[PDB]
């Protein structure tokens, strides 16, 4: 998450605005690449079989 | 604007041309280093 | 406010331990006990007096 | 509480969130304070152009790219610091200009990974990298020359 925040910005207001997204992500158990990819795939639909 | 001072020379070394790597930690500030952290091993591929 | 663990870099929540409140990461055993006061002011812009237009 | 493992603030330049109680430098002043104000050695990381103003010496060719891997040891160029803060690198008949690169604040460790044996090698930490330089061809001079 530190790298993500550094990529978004280091300004105080930037972190203040991005805090809610970090908190929402923390509420879930997504912390690795595999978990996020599995979540995305769960949020994917086949193009009509 | 003439070169009044600091006429430094530039030399070239080929001893560690194939053995020199640059490791940078995007998440670790330069203030804290891993000098005191005991390392165990490093896996690598040529 | 937002703080990150030096170990992995994830966000640090605040939790009540066995001795004192502490910052802790949800993906590693790293913790940090609070010794002195820690504050994070925001200084909202207030309402101003608006005037008698007309 | 341990002092060398405190929580780090988002700003890498102002990680000192809790205490026990930076202006943008220039290459000329950088070298001046590195040599005149102090005498301790420093590790720098400079970025050279893709092709150097030279020819691969007996490297089996074509006007291909000439990098440091083709040049030999010894004196290859000089570093001049003119007035008004100009920092040039005379690498032969042409002269490049050296400027300050992106101010990196994260940890950069220059190490030497030497595989002496095919089964066991040695990793040697040479030092730490703090500043970054960028060398660029003085295209204006190359154009006004001919
Ligand atoms: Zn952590």
């Amino acid at each position: 998450d530190q790298e993500i925040v550094q990529m978004i910005g280091t300004e105080e207001h930037v972190m203040a605005a991005f805090g809610p997204s970090l908190e929402e992500c923390q509420k879930a158990q997504i912390f690795t690449q595999m978990q996020a990819l599995k979540y995305i795939g769960n949020k994917v639909r086949r193009q009509r079989m | 604007d003439d070169p009044v001072v600091q006429e430094i020379d530039v030399y070239l070394a080929k001893s560690l041309a194939e053995k020199l790597y640059l490791f940078q930690y995007p998440v670790r500030p330069a203030s804290m280093t891993y000098d005191d952290i005991p390392h165990l091993s490093a896996k690598i591929k040529p | 406010m937002l703080l990150f663990c030096p170990g992995c870099g994830n966000g640090l929540i605040v939790e009540e331990g066995q001795r004192c409140h502490r910052f802790a990461c949800n993906t590693c055993p790293y913790v940090h006990n609070i010794t002195r006061k820690v504050t994070n002011r925001k200084y909202p812009k207030l309402k101003e007096v608006d005037d008698v237009l007309g | 509480i341990i002092n060398i493992k405190k929580e780090k603030r988002e700003t890498d330049e102002e990680t000192k969130q809790i205490l026990r109680m930076l202006p943008k430098d220039v290459s000329v002043a950088e070298l001046l304070r590195e040599l005149s104000l102090t005498k301790e050695e420093e590790l720098l990381f400079l970025q050279l152009p893709d092709t150097l103003p030279g020819q691969p010496p007996t490297q089996d060719i074509a006007e291909n790219a000439c990098t440091l891997a083709d040049l030999t040891e010894g004196q290859v160029g000089k570093l001049l610091i003119r007035k008004s803060g100009r920092v040039q690198l005379l690498l032969g008949k042409v002269t490049l200009d050296v400027t300050m690169g992106t101010a990196c604040s994260f940890l950069q460790e220059l190490v030497s990974v030497g595989l002496g044996d095919s089964r066991t090698g040695e990793m040697t930490v040479l030092g730490h990298v703090k500043h970054k330089l960028v060398c660029s061809p003085d295209f204006e001079s190359l154009l006004d020359h001919k």
